[PDB]
């Protein structure tokens, strides 16, 4: 992209390298919400993804990550405070490799985010969509058969490493 | 011989339905909140003399996915629906779940018990009255229960097995 940053994970299992994932964060249309996970990518804040785990993973919808803060699916924070608000609902969650915010409610978004791996559109406009897998779809195809249908990871699938490319 | 039992756990989000059912299950109080997708148990226990096996789906406080919540309301023979005591909002969901799995069962006499969660804790908003006149408006059981300290707990599942008796016998 000539206007969209570019970010990566580098994707472990129990430790192992799995492969990396980079994401094309969608700052020309949802720029408050991209430019928030670009920062938690990179760390430069203080804080940020790397070393946190995707704790939910169901296969035939998403690998949800992101809680940095209480390492157990609950808690997580953004650049702007605790919870920032939703910002647009202008894109959708049309397919896999969609990235979008987790949250618990309207205006609840922190830094839990899910990435797509069917078309999740019962979560358009209650989920706020900033970005998209660029490479590596293979890399979260192969994270999402570690999980199972409550969620619980078989092994623990982790953001080893994560920056920004480009 | 024994009798088996769905007995389906409902409530809005963090009032304690896992807790209460691991306490049943597991015996220990889980300090930590980890959210629910959907969990199912199982346990024997002898209730009035009469063994039973328990069946315990632990579902999710969620408002999203209406067909899953139809099928559980279906399945399910009795309803423990909890709210916890500090948390008003959730006392005020109980009619909704009521009207739901009225709704979906095709019936007004639908087996449940009212739980009142986290008896233990000092900041409570939702008077103990409060809860007993919704209860006996809806002629069932209310139950208030710890599942830190695992008052009531014990009870308030096996009062919804006698409820669902009692509703078997008419
Ligand atoms: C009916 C079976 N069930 C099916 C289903 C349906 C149809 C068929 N099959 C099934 C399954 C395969 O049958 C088993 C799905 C599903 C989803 C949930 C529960 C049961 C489900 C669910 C449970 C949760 O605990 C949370 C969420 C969904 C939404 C989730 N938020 C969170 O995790 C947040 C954190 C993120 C940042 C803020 C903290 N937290 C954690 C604690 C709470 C719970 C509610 N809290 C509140 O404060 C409430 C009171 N305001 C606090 C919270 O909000 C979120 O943003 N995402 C991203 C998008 C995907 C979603 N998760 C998810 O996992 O969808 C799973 C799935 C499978 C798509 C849907
Ligand atoms: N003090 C106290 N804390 C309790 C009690 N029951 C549950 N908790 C706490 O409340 C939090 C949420 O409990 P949990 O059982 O996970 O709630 P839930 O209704 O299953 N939530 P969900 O709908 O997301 O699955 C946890 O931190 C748990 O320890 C109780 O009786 N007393
Ligand atoms: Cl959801
Ligand atoms: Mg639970």
């Amino acid at each position: 992209s000539m206007v969209n940053p570019t970010v990566f994970f580098d994707i472990a299992v129990d430790g192992e390298p799995l492969g990396r994932v980079s994401f094309e964060l969608f700052a020309d249309k949802v720029p408050k919400t991209a430019e928030n996970f670009r920062a938690l990518s990179t760390g430069e804040k203080g804080f940020g993804y790397k070393g946190s785990c995707f704790h939910r993973i169901i296969p035939g919808f998403m690998c949800q990550g992101g809680d940095f803060t209480r390492h157990n699916g609950t808690g997580g924070k953004s650049i702007y405070g605790e919870k920032f608000e939703d910002e647009n609902f202008i894109l959708k969650h049309t397919g896999p490799g969609i990235l979008s915010m987790a949250n618990a409610g309207p205006n609840t978004n922190g830094s839990q985010f899910f990435i797509c791996t069917a078309k999740t559109e019962w979560l358009d406009g209650k989920h706020v969509v900033f970005g998209k897998v660029k490479e590596g779809m293979n890399i979260v195809e192969a994270m999402e058969r570690f999980g199972s249908r409550n969620g619980k990871t078989s092994k623990k699938i982790t953001i080893a490493d994560c920056g920004q490319l480009e | 011989s024994m009798t088996e039992y769905k007995l389906v756990v409902v409530g809005a989000d963090g009032v304690g339905k896992s807790a209460l059912t691991i306490q049943l299950i597991q015996n220990h109080f889980v300090d930590e909140y980890d959210p629910t997708i959907e969990d199912s148990y199982r346990k024997q226990v002898v209730i009035d003399g009469e063994t039973c096996l328990l069946d315990i789906l632990d579902t999710a406080g969620q408002e999203e996915y209406s067909a899953m919540r139809d099928q559980y309301m279906r399945t399910g023979e009795g309803f423990l629906c909890v709210f916890a005591i500090n948390n008003t909002k959730s006392f005020e969901d109980i009619h909704h779940y009521r009207e739901q799995i009225k709704r979906v069962k095709d019936s007004e006499d639908v087996p449940m018990v009212l739980v009142g969660n986290k008896c233990d804790l000092p900041s409570r908003t939702v008077d103990t009255k409060q809860a007993q006149d919704l209860a006996r408006s809806y002629g069932i059981p209310f139950i208030e229960t710890s599942a830190k300290t695992r008052q009531g707990v014990d009870d308030a599942f096996y009062t919804l097995v006698r409820e669902i008796r009692k509703h078997k016998e008419k």
